[PDB]
Parts: structure tokens; sequence; C-alpha cells
């Protein structure tokens, strides 16, 4: 180790870590929770924005003097990546959409762009590069993302044959995109869901026990070349979970059969938005896939993380969606959500 | 200036700059100082 | 001795006038307009504003602002790491570390003043008796980081090479009145 | 061997007390984190009352005794009436504080500290 | 040339005399001229 | 001088330089390094000596007040110079 | 209160937080013309206490 | 110098608001009753006690 | 004569002695080491259990008028087993003079409360148990004044670190200001400044 | 002082004082910025003799 | 006529507005609310540049930390700050805020203003010259100046 590099301290905001980390995709739900952890216990924190410099205001204030170094870069131009990888020993590449746009696609996003930091990454001499992908990933999925992020990791494997491969499930969080949308259908008055929900199977994980994970597989020797699956205690059916989630909203549930080739054009319709779309076809299909089954992958508990379930975080997230009424209601008034195994 | 001016010095600017601020050109803060403690440096030949 | 704000009042002795007169007050609202006509009074006087940042507020030689080490005429530092400045810097902002000079001379290899602790006191330029540290006129230094904030020898350095046609001035103007 | 009395001439009836404030506390952890809006359920409240309570279970002199029943009235005060804002309430949990092991291993890999 | 004591001392004399007390000053209409005025405003305006 | 480093980073005039291999280069990153290129250790040294006919001499600085305190300097051994301990000013026996 | 904030800069070198007054007097005497402008100020806040 | 410089101390009756807005009031006019009698007669000498 | 020393009369010094002796052969039950300084400032020691009579005594009787409180302070020996001298710096208007009563406390021997004498007392008492922690009695609301809400410590005690034991910000994982324990991006610096050369002999311990 | 002979006689009389005579600005009655240098005294503790510091 | 020019001339006019009204909030603390005053005054007219101080956080585009923060009151610095709709701007004024200042190593001060809520500009001084904090509040509009927001969307 080089004598800057060498741990000292308590493990704090103003200590050292031994870490210098360039966390891709730190601009959003996930990012900002792993730049927390990061710079809680004194590591140095790279973070390429693209963004304006009017997003990055809520990482400035997560890391002591110094620890926090941003720098403006572009996924097409190859030199932004080698400047920002210069000088670190972790590249954590969190960068992905649930969408397409005009000038990305979920290729672009989720295999070249991967591939190129990788490359950079070994080229410049990285000891570490964690890569997330997807629980539910494959070659074989309905879903177009899936297989994209399937293709990306292998090509990053093939491109960093040490990389950190991380594959998690629906992450649900104050600023995630599950939780609030499952709670936001109310607008719509009612829930539609395919085959009523049954038939589908979602174990999701909090977002604060990834960010641990990833920070812990930042210094942990025995989890290099290897691959995770980072989810829940809990398996649920999507209709028990969506019915839980509008008791915690205590809003009325009203949920009816879709088949999906009339909730995919749904969501091309809503997707067709410029800005932020509230649902695409590419994230339906994401719903409504089943989980799979652990099948013998490793995960949180062998990162050093015990999973939190979702019945002592979802009041916090879904507060915000009741009314004056229910506010105030405990989270024991809600009836938890059926536990299943399949 | 124009009728009392300043006294002429080697090391004084001849180019003042303004306040550079959020852009390059501007001052980051580092150690003026050399390592304290230095390491055992290992030799490059084995013991056999 | 003392005297009374609101006692001025004596025994009560009323006429018609009076009576009058305090009823015109209580009605026509004499004393409102009183202050009416000094609002407007100020409407047609000269408003104190200056048009900053083209025209500025008066300062004078004394400012303790923006610090900077010099130089001697000969361009060698004046500083001799003595560390009085740091001795009794009250916010202890000021951080020293010496060594021989390859000519054997002492001087600094560390001069560093964090200026988010420093409340501007002036005890370090009127401690060192070689005139080395001063607290310049220079105001307008902010800043978008706070790294920005914490200066080090080469940055002390670089503001004495450009303000001390300045400070040199207001140094000549107020070393006899110390 | 001799010495003043604050309120309780024996350890019993500074038992009584705090046998008094245990109630008080139990009774309120509900008010409080309905008001407040704790994201906690009323057993992790009583769970901590129990834990700080013992963290002072060690004590045999009355004086010691009386004035945490002071200090215990004082913060459930503070608490009774919302003086005190949901951050103070959960800085008891401790829920950032990384927590440091107690194998002298972990911490011999991490640090000089004992 | 010498050089005696200089130092910001008063002038020879002493400074003017400074205004300190109050001098709200006493103006207007004597109430009747007032109460007048407005009562032939008001019959004028009746006719 | 304002010498540069295998990196490219400039060597103040305190020696000091990251090395190649130090994460602690990101911060002149899209940034610079602020270094004072007049180093004051060749410019004293470009300054002459100032002769004298007087074997203890003082050295104020100058502008008097405005200088450093007044030390007097030794200039007996004629082979060395006299170097003010404040400044860096030499001083020699004119006539030895 | 910028007037009297100017005596205080020109007498200290700050405009409000002046460590002037210390035990055994004060840190450096007045500069001159001070006064005179003290007095140009005293003569004329009356008026405005009286507008107030 | 206080017992050099001669000024009024304004009292109230009522122990008002009132009252105590015209106290401060006269307490500046009498401040500018002392500043004129320190301006008209200071001094000269030094500053700062004679004692290193 | 001499302009840089203090011009020093022994009028004032002699009257506040003839009201300590006055003072102390009045309430002989309470009062200890009655003394007079170099300054003229008369101060009265007193066992704790003399406080309420003793304030009220100088507020009320004729000759004392003591009956403004212009302070009420604590001072940390941790030598002596009675660390804290509580002090009572008071004022009469009708002699223009003023006198200091001086207690002694501990961790666990609180004294009593003179609000039923000096209402100004409640906060002044209040910031004593915050700062030092002493306990008084018979207090109408005794909580904390000037710390935190949920401050562990007594902060003004010799033995309380100048930078505590704690340190906050805000963690956007919980969305909320946390405490975690400190650390310093610069040590607070200590400077040993004690001349080793007796400076005052008049204050000199013999051994 | 740029006033015109109406303005000022209007906020006179709106005012009632003569406010020409005393302005809230500062036009060239005030001291200048360059004073000459000055020549600040000595205490009494200056003297070479009868001055040790075990009298004073 | 490209849409990337439209863009950055709208994006030009949406910084000129939230540029040339910025509203700050009674948000004083301590010695440098003084200076806020002051810079509030005739000599510096704040509302000459668009400035105007509204109580309350739901109307208020910026906040200026005038004086010490100690930690009984950052909770309420926090909770007025996030109170504050976006966009929202701020601005550390004084040597208390930015790093604790004369008060750092005191155990009821936090060092630094920005542990609590993140700041955009620092105006250093103990007091800063009003003078200086209008100097900080025209960088400030600068930054703004420099959002460029909409063509970051049209780029995406
Ligand atoms: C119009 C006349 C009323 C305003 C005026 O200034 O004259 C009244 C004149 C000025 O009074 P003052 O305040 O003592 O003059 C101040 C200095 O003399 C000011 O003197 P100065 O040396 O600083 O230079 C002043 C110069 C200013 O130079 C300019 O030309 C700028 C004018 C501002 C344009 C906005 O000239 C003027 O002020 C002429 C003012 C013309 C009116 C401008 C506003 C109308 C805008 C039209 C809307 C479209 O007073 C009178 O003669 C009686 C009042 C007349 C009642 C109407
Ligand atoms: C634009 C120019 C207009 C200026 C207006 C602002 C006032 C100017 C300053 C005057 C001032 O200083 O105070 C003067 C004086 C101040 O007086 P005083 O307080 O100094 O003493 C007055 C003495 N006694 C009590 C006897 C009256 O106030 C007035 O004269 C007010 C007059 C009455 C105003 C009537 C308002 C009602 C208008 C509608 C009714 C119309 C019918 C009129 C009936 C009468
Ligand atoms: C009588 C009243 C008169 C006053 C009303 C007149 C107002 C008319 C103003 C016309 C200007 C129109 C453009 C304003 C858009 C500003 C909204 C904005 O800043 O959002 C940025 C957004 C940000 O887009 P984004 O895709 O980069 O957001 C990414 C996600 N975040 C923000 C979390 C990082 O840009 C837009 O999408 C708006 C596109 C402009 C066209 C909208 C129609
Ligand atoms: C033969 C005749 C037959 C016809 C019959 C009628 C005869 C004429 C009678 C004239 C009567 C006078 C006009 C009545 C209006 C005034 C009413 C009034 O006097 O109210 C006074 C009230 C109390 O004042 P106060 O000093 O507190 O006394 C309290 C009692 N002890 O305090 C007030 O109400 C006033 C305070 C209000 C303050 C608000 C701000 C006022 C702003 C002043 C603006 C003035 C400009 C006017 C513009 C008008 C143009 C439309
Ligand atoms: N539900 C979830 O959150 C799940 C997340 N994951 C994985 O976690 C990762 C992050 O999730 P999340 O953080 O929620 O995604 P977000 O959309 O919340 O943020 C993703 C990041 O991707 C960056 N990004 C995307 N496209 C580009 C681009 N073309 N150029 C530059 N930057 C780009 C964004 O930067 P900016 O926003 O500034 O453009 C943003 O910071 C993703 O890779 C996803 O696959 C896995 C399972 C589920
Ligand atoms: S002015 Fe005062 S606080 Fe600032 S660096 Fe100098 S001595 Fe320290
Ligand atoms: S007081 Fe002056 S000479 Fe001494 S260490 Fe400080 S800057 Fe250098
Ligand atoms: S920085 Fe100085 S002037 Fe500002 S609040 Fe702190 S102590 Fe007061
Ligand atoms: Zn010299």
């Amino acid at each position: 180790l080089h004598h800057a590099v060498i741990p000292h301290g308590k493990g704090g905001r103003s200590s050292v870590s031994g870490v210098v980390a360039t966390v891709f995709g730190a601009t959003g739900f996930l990012g900002r929770y792993v730049v927390n952890h990061l710079g809680r216990m004194g590591s140095q924190v790279i973070i390429p924005y693209r963004c304006d410099v009017y997003d990055i205001m809520h990482l400035r204030l997560m890391g002591d003097l110094g620890q926090l170094t941003f720098l403006e870069w572009d996924a097409r131009d190859k030199d932004s990546i080698r400047k920002a990888v210069q000088h670190s020993n972790v590249v954590i590449n969190l960068i992905g959409r649930e969408w397409e746009t005009r000038n990305f696609d979920f290729e672009d996003v989720f295999v070249n762009i991967p591939r190129a930091i990788a490359q950079a990454s070994k080229e410049a001499g990285v000891e570490r590069f964690i890569h997330v992908s997807h629980l539910n990933a494959s070659m074989k999925s309905s879903s177009k993302s899936l297989r994209s992020k399937a293709v990306g990791e292998k090509e990053v494997r093939s491109v960093f044959p040490e990389a950190i491969i991380i594959r998690p499930s629906d992450i649900f969080g104050r600023e995630d995109r599950f939780l609030n949308h499952f709670a936001n259908y109310r607008w719509f008055l009612a829930v539609p869901l395919v085959s009523l929900g049954f038939k589908t199977v979602k174990q999701p994980v909090y977002v604060a026990d990834v960010s641990k994970g990833i920070v812990n597989a930042t210094k942990d020797p025995d989890a290099v070349g290897k691959t995770f699956a980072f989810t829940g205690p809990n398996r649920y059916l999507l209709f028990h979970l969506v019915k839980y989630i509008f008791g915690m909203t205590h809003r009325t549930f009203i949920p009816y059969p879709l088949p999906l080739f009339v909730y995919s054009w749904i969501g091309k319709l809503f997707g067709l938005s410029p800005f932020e779309p509230w649902t695409t076809k590419d994230k339906v299909e994401r719903i409504h896939i089943s989980d799979v089954m652990p099948t013998d992958l490793p995960g949180l508990e062998d990162l050093g993380v015990q999973p939190t379930p979702l019945e002592l975080k979802s009041i916090e997230v879904l507060r915000r969606h009741r009314t004056y009424r229910w506010l105030s209601s405990e989270i024991e008034e809600t009836k938890p959500a059926k536990t299943v195994n399949y | 200036p124009t009728t009392n001016p300043p006294t002429a010095r080697k090391f004084i600017w001849t180019n003042h700059k303004f306040n550079v601020s959020a852009t390059p050109e501007q001052y980051v803060p580092y150690s003026t100082t050399r390592k304290k403690i230095h390491e055992w440096v290992p030799p490059s030949t084995p013991y056999k | 001795t003392y005297k009374y704000v609101n006692k001025k009042e004596q025994e009560s002795e009323v006429d018609m006038k009076s009576a009058t007169d305090n009823a015109a007050r209580i009605l026509m609202w004499t004393e409102l307009i009183r202050g009416l006509g000094m609002t407007l009074s100020y409407l047609f006087r000269e408003p104190a504003t200056i048009n900053y940042p083209f025209e500025k507020g008066p300062l004078s030689p004394r400012f303790r602002g923006e610090h900077a080490l010099r130089r001697y005429p000969s361009g060698e530092e004046r500083c001799i790491a003595c560390k009085l400045c740091e001795a009794i810097c009250p916010a202890q902002a000021i951080t020293i570390e010496a060594e021989p000079r390859a000519d054997g001379s002492r001087r600094t290899t560390r001069y560093d003043i964090d200026m988010t602790k420093c409340i501007y006191c002036g005890f370090c330029q009127e401690a060192c008796p070689v005139d080395a540290i001063v607290e310049g006129p220079n105001f307008e230094f902010s800043t978008e980081t706070h790294e920005e904030l914490l200066y080090n020898k080469e940055k002390l350095l670089n503001n004495g090479d450009k303000w001390e046609a300045e400070i040199a001035a207001n140094i000549q103007a107020d070393y006899l009145y110390r | 061997t001799s010495v003043k009395p604050i309120f309780s001439r024996d350890l019993n009836e500074a038992k009584r007390r705090v046998r008094e404030l245990y109630r008080a506390w139990y009774r309120e952890v509900p008010n409080t984190v309905h008001l407040m809006q704790l994201d906690i359920t009323v057993k992790q409240g009583r769970d901590k009352v129990r834990e700080m309570f013992m963290k002072n279970a060690h004590v045999t002199d009355p004086r010691v005794v009386d004035l945490l029943v002071i200090k215990g009235k004082m913060e459930l005060q503070e608490t009774i009436k919302v003086w005190k804002q949901r951050t103070h309430v959960m800085r008891f949990f401790h829920e950032t504080e990384t927590p440091r092991p107690k194998d002298f291993l972990s911490k011999f890999y991490m640090g000089h500290d004992p | 040339a010498a050089s005696k004591v200089k130092q910001d001392m008063p002038p020879p004399g002493g400074y003017g005399p400074i205004d300190y007390k109050r001098n709200l000053p006493r103006r207007g209409l004597s109430g009747y001229s007032m109460f007048a005025v407005g009562i032939g405003a008001l019959i004028f305006g009746y006719w | 001088g304002v010498q540069v480093s295998p990196s490219g980073e400039k060597i103040t005039h305190t020696g000091q330089v990251y090395d190649e291999k130090d994460y602690r280069r990101v911060r002149f990153v899209d940034r610079q390094k602020e270094v004072n290129e007049n180093f004051a250790i060749d410019l004293i040294a470009q300054q002459p000596v100032n002769e004298v006919e007087h074997r203890i001499i003082a050295c104020d600085g100058g502008g008097g007040a405005l200088g450093h305190p007044k030390v007097y300097i030794n200039l007996d051994k004629e082979t060395k110079t006299g170097t003010c301990g404040y400044c860096g000013l030499q001083f020699k026996q004119h006539h030895h | 209160r910028e007037k009297m904030f100017e005596f205080y800069e020109r007498v200290s070198g700050a405009r409000m937080h002046a460590a002037y007054i210390r035990p055994g007097g004060v840190h450096q005497d007045l500069p001159l013309g001070l006064l005179d402008d003290i007095y140009e100020f005293s003569k004329n806040f009356s008026l405005r206490i009286d507008e107030v | 110098v206080y017992d050099q410089v001669e000024f009024d101390v304004p009292i109230g009756s009522r122990g008002d608001c009132y009252d105590r807005y015209l106290c401060r009031v006269e307490e500046m006019r009498q401040s500018l009753r002392i500043i004129e009698q320190c301006l008209n007669k200071m001094p000269p000498g030094e500053i700062k006690v004679d004692d290193a | 004569k001499r302009p840089t020393v203090r011009p020093r009369s022994d009028v004032t010094h002699k009257q506040l002695s003839a009201f300590g002796e006055y003072v102390a052969e009045i309430l002989p039950k309470y009062v200890q080491q009655v003394q007079v300084s170099c300054l003229d400032e008369l101060e009265i020691c007193i066992h704790p259990d003399g406080v309420i009579p003793t304030l009220t005594f100088l507020r009320d009787h004729t000759n004392a008028q003591f009956k403004s409180l212009a302070d009420l302070t604590a001072v940390d020996v941790p030598t002596r087993q009675n660390r804290f001298e509580i002090v009572y710096n008071l004022l009469s208007l009708r002699f223009n003079s003023r006198i200091r009563v001086k207690t002694y406390a501990d961790e666990l021997t609180p004294i009593d409360s003179i609000v039923s004498v000096h209402i100004a007392a409640n906060w002044y008492e209040r910031e004593v148990w915050d700062m030092f922690g002493v306990f008084f009695f018979n207090h109408p609301d005794l909580r904390r004044i000037l710390t935190d809400y949920g401050f562990e410590g007594h902060p003004f005690r010799k033995d309380f670190p100048l930078t505590g034991y704690v340190e906050l910000r805000y963690d956007d994982e919980v969305k909320r200001v946390v405490a975690e324990p400190v650390e310093l991006a610069q040590e607070f610096r200590k400077f040993d400044l004690n001349s080793p050369w007796e400076a005052f002999p008049a204050y000199r311990q013999p051994p | 002082a740029s006033a015109t002979r109406v303005i000022q006689k209007l906020r006179n009389w709106a005012s009632g004082q003569d406010l020409q005579a005393k302005l809230q600005l500062r036009y060239q009655e005030i001291a200048k910025r360059t004073q000459p240098p000055p020549k600040l005294p000595v205490g009494p503790s200056h003297k070479l003799s009868n001055n040790y510091y075990c009298t004073r | 006529s490209r849409a990337e020019y439209v863009v950055t001339k709208l994006d030009d006019l949406i910084n000129w507005a939230r540029r040339s009204s910025l509203w700050p909030m009674t948000f004083g603390l301590a010695c440098c609310a003084v200076e806020m005053m002051h810079m509030a005054a005739p000599r510096y007219d704040m509302d000459r540049f668009g400035v105007v101080f509204r109580a309350s956080p739901r109307q208020a585009d910026v906040m200026i930390v005038a004086g010490t923060l100690t930690n009984k009151m950052a909770p309420a610095l926090r909770k007025v700050y996030d109170q504050m709709p976006e966009p929202r701007y701020v601005v550390s004024m004084g040597s208390c805020a930015n790093g604790g200042g004369y008060y750092h190593y005191s155990y009821s001060v936090v060092r630094g203003c920005d542990r609590i809520v993140p700041v955009d500009i620092y105006v250093p001084g103990c007091p800063p010259t009003a003078e200086a904090l209008l100097y900080g509040i025209l960088q400030l509009q600068r930054k703004i100046k420099r959002e460029q927001k909409l063509k970051i969307w049209y780029r995406r």
C-alpha cells in the first residue's frame, strides 16, 4: 500500500479509509447512498457527473474536505473516463436507466459504457471493478433491459475478469421508482395488474443494504471475481405487496386484471413523454417478471449485511403519500404482507 | 497612481487576475511538506 | 443629574382654545400628516446609494482583510518561522513547519491559514517582527468551494506578489501609528 | 460513611422512584411515536427505555440514583412536551454509528486502539 | 526642518457648539380655522 | 526555478511534489497547482555582496521601522561572508 | 451607523469587531482628521433623532 | 473619565415601552452631549500604559 | 502619584472590613473566612446551609439592602473534595456598594435555591445545573437552559473536553441530523505557556 | 446640494427644518484621505534616570 | 432555427429571471446579520438588485447563514432549507458558518454549515464587509448565469 492509502483513524467522516473510488452514476437513487457510506468512513470519492452542478449539492456535504472530487465527463468521450480512473483503486459502475432516449439506447448504457469503463480501469491499474447488473438478468428475458444487462456483464467480465458483479432485485427507498410507483398508481383510481398480481414474485431489498454491500466488497478479499445476488429476506406476490403498499398509504385498493398486450401499449404511450416517463413498456415487462430464486448465489450476509425487511422501512417511504387523516397512523395498524416460498 | 505611482519590484505581478473561483486556473490546497517518515526499500534479490 | 421624559405633565388647566386644538388634532390627524411630510421630504433628497461594483465604499489603510506574505525588495521572504503569529492567533488558524533552507537560512515549508477560522483580528501582523504577514485590503475573495479558503504558503506568497503595490503604501501610511 | 441524602434515605425508596419513572416512560412512548411521526414501532421504544435504564443498573448510592431519576424526568419532560424533535429521540438508537466490535482481534486489525 | 509631536488633537478654542436638544417645531393652523374651513366646505357643497 | 517532475507536477521551493502513484493528484485534475514562480533563494543569491570598511556592520534591512531588528555582523573571516539572519544580504570586509 | 462603522474602521481597521480597547488603553492612536469628522457627524445627528 | 464629563440621566414614570423608548432617545442625545466634551477636551500623550 | 500604577484608597477597605465584621458577628452560624482584597471587594464565605438566611438578611436588613442579584456562578476546582465554588455577587443601590457571597458544593451535595429571595436566580441556577451538574432544591422548573435537548455532560467542568465527545452532521440515508463521535481534521494544539520562574513572591506557596 | 431652490423649499417646509444646512451626505466637509505623517509622543516611563521598574 | 440555440436562449431567460429576482430569507443568527442589514441599507440597496427578504421559506430562494450554527440550531436550519422550494441556493456568510470560526473547537458548534446543508458560495470575514456579501450575491448571480439545465435535458 502507498503511504497515503494506509487507513488511519476510527472510521469517521474525517478519517482515512484507504479507498479511492470513482463512482459512475452517483447522481442517482443508489449512487447517493453509496457515496454517503463511502464518505462516512473517510474515503476519497471521485464523482464524474454529466448533469448540472445544481444536482450534486446533496452530495457535496456527505464527505469531509477534499474527500469528494467532482468531474465533468461524457460517455462518448473516452478521455473523460481515463482522467477519472487515472488515480482510483476502485470503480463502481452504477450507470443505468429505465427508459431509452433520443440519444442513448439500453445497449449504450448497459453494454458499451460499462465496457469502456472497464477497459480504462484495467489499462489504468485499478484493482477492483464493481458492476451492478440485475438479478433477473438473462439473454432470454422478455424485457430488453435485462438482455442488455446480461450482455453488458458478459463484456465487462471479458474485459475485466476480476470484476465484482452485483445483481440486486427491485430496490425500494425514499427516492425509488418501485414503492413510489406502486403508490402513485392511485392517481388513476385503480391498480391494473397482470394475472391480478398472482403468478409474479418479488424479493425486494432496501437500498442501504445494497450500498453497504458495495462498500464492503470494496475491501473484501474473498469477493474478487465473484457474482452476488442482493435480495431481501422475504418473497411476496405482487398482489399482496401492492395491497400492503396501499395499506401503508391507507388509500383505496381496487385491483383488476389486465392482459399484458394492452398494458404494454399503455406503457409505450406513457413512454412517449420527452421528459422522465411515468412508466414504460420495459418497466412493465420488468414488473410481472417473477423473481429468480437465490439459486446458490452469494449475498448480503456473505458481504457482512443483515437485510432489512420491508415492514420496517416502508413507512418512511409511504408516509409522503398518505393524507392528513392517516399521516400519524403507526406501522402496526397495517396488516403485513403474506410471505411465500415458491 | 498616474501622479503618485507605486514602487517597482521584480516579484510584483504585471497582469492582475480576478477571482477565478469555479474555474480552472483556480486555487487547490495541498501539503507543502515532504515525506516525514520513510519506508524500508525491500531488496530485489531473494534469500537464495 | 436626571430628567423626566413623560412626567412633564402638570395639573390640568383647560380652555376652549386648548380643547378645540386637541379636537382638531384628534379629528384631522395632525400628528400623522407630519410623518407624511417627513417621508415626503425624504423622497426629494439624494439617496445615499452607491453604484456598486463601479463606485465603492470608503476604507482606511488600517483595513484588515485578506492575508499575504511579503518580501524584502530583494525578493527574499520576510518570514523567519518565529511562530508568534500562530502562538497568538486566537482562532488557531495558522500552521507552520520550518526547516533550514539549503542556503542555511531559517525559513518555512508550511504556512497555512484556515480562512474559515481566521477572525480577521490583526494580531498576526502586529506580532510579526519583520512585517511579513499582513492583513491586506482585499475583501472580494469569496469562493464556490470550502477548500479554496484554506490558504498555504504559495497562495499567500502570490497574494503578496499581487498586492504589494497597495500593502506597502498602506503600511508606509500607518506604520508611524505603531 | 455519613453523608447528606438528596431524597432517598435508602436504595428502596430510590427504587420506588425509578419504578415510577419507568411507568411514565412506558406510558409515554406511544404518544411520542404518534406525535413525532417516528418510523419505529412501540416495542422498539420500550426496549430502548429498558436498555437505557439497565445502562445504570449497577449503581448502589441512592444519591446517584436520585440524580439519574432527576435527569430522566427532565428528559421525559422534554419529550412529553415536544421541545425535542425526532432527531434527538432517534439519537438514542445510533442508526449510523458503525458498531465497534468487542473482538480483540478486529480491534487489532483496525487501528491501535485497545 | 524639525519635528514636533503631532497628534489628532482638537483645534485651539475647541470645536463649535453642538445641538443635542429636541427641536420638534410648532406649526399648523389654529383649530378654529380648520373647523371653519371644513364647515364652510360642507355648506357650499350642500348648497 | 520551477522544475517539473516525471508526472508534470511542478516542484515547489519546498521540494514538494506528489509521486506518480499518489492518488492525491486528483485535486489537480481539470484544475491547476498553485506555485510561486519567484523562488526567494535564487533571488537573494542574485544580489551582490555589499563591501564595507568596518569590521562590524549592522543590518536593519531597509526603511528602518519597515525592515527587521537591527543585528550586528562580524566580518573577520576574510574567506567567508557575513549573512544577516533575517534577510540574506551578504557583507565583506573591503580592506580584509 | 455606516459612518460610525467608518470611524471604527479608520481607528482599528474593522467596521464592527475592533479589538481596539485593550488592557492598558487602546491598540493604536487616533489617525489625523478623525475628530473633525466625528464633530461633523455629531453636529447633525440630532436632526435625525428629531425626524425619528 | 466619567465624573469629568457632565450628562443627565433620563428617567421614566410609567414603566412602559414608551418611557423606555424615550429614555433611549434621550440617552442618545446625552451621548452627543458627552461626545462634544470628549472632543473639545482630549489630552495629548500616549495611549497604552508605559509598562512594556 | 505614579502614573502607571492604580490609585489605592483605604477608606473603602475599612468600610467593607467593618461591614464584614458586622455580618460575621450577626451570622456566626454560617459565616466562614470573611476577607477583603487589595482591590476593594468584600467576600463572605459560608456554609451552604446558610444560603437562604444570609441572602435574605442581606436583601431585607436595613444596613444591608443588597436586593439586586447581579450574577450567580460556579467555579470548578477539582483539587478540593468539594469542587464547585458557588458565588453570589450582589449590589446595594442605597449604599452604592457590592458584595460577594460564596459557598461550596459537590457532584452529590446539592444546595437550596434562592428564587424565594431573588427571582433573578431561576435561570442562573438552571445554568449552573446545565454547566456543572449542581442540583438545587425547591426550584420551580429546573431543566437545561443552554445545552442541546439531549446533551450528556456538564461542559464547564474542568474534566470535560473543550471539544466534547460527539459531533453533528446530516445523513441522507436517514434524512436527519445525527450525532457521531468527535473526529477533527486539525486537533486543538495545547501550548505550555507557564514560565518556570516565580512571578509574584507575595503568593508563594510554602512547602 | 444639487437641489434647485424649489425642492429645497418644499422639503424644508414638509420637514419643518433647515435641512440644507444639515445633510446626510458628505460633500468635501470631511478630513482628507491622505494626511501628513504624524510624530507620536512618548509616555513618562521613557526617562534615563530615576526609572527603575521596581518603583513603578 | 436550431433547437439547441433556442434552448440556450431559453435557459438564458430562465436564469435571468431566477437571478434578477433572488428573495432571501430572514434568517440571521449572530453578528453577521448586522452586515446583512447594512447590505439592506441605503448605501448598498439590495432591492436595487432585485433582492427582497421574505420571511417564509416557502417563498424564499436563497438563505444566507449569517452567523454561528450551534448543534441546538442545526435541525431547524436543515428543516427550513428542506422547506425551501427548488430551485434553492445557499450562501455561507462569515467564518462561523464556513468552518466554525472562532468557536471551531467548541462542544456546541458544527464546524461548518456545509455539514448540514450544501453551500454554493462562501463569504469569508468576521464579519464580512457588506460590500463583500454583495460581491458574493453577484458571484451567485453569475453561477446561476451558468446553470445550463435545458441544454442538459436536450442532450440526454
Ligand atoms: C354642520 C355640519 C354638519 C355635517 C356634520 C359633520 C361635521 C364635520 C365633522 C368633522 C369630523 C372630522 C372627520 C372625522 C374623521 C376622523 C375620525 C376620528 O377622529 O377618529 C380618530 C381616531 C381616534 O384617534 P385617537 O387619538 O386614538 O383618540 C381615541 C379617542 N380617545 O383615530 C382615527 O380614526 C384616525 C387614525 C387612522 C390612522 C390610519 C392612517 C391614516 C392615514 C391618513 C391619510 C390622510 C389622507 C386623507 C386622504 C383623503 C382623500 C379621500
Ligand atoms: N430499482 C432500482 O433502482 C434498481 C437499480 N439497479 C441498478 O442500479 C443502477 C442505478 O439504479 P438508479 O440509481 O436507480 O438509476 P438512476 O436512474 O437513479 O441514476 C442512474 C445514473 O445513471 C446515470 N446515467 C444514465 N445514463 C447516462 C448517460 N447516458 N450518461 C451519463 N450518465 C448516465 C445518471 O446520471 P444523470 O442522472 O446525471 O444523467 C444517474 O446518476 C442501475 O444501473 C440499475 O440497473 C438494479 C436493480 C433495480
Ligand atoms: S488576523 Fe487574527 S485570527 Fe486572522 S490569522 Fe491573524 S492572528 Fe489569526
Ligand atoms: S510572526 Fe512573521 S516571521 Fe514569525 S512565523 Fe509568523 S509570519 Fe513568520
Ligand atoms: S464570523 Fe465573526 S462576525 Fe460573523 S457571526 Fe461569527 S463571530 Fe460574529
Ligand atoms: Zn538584514
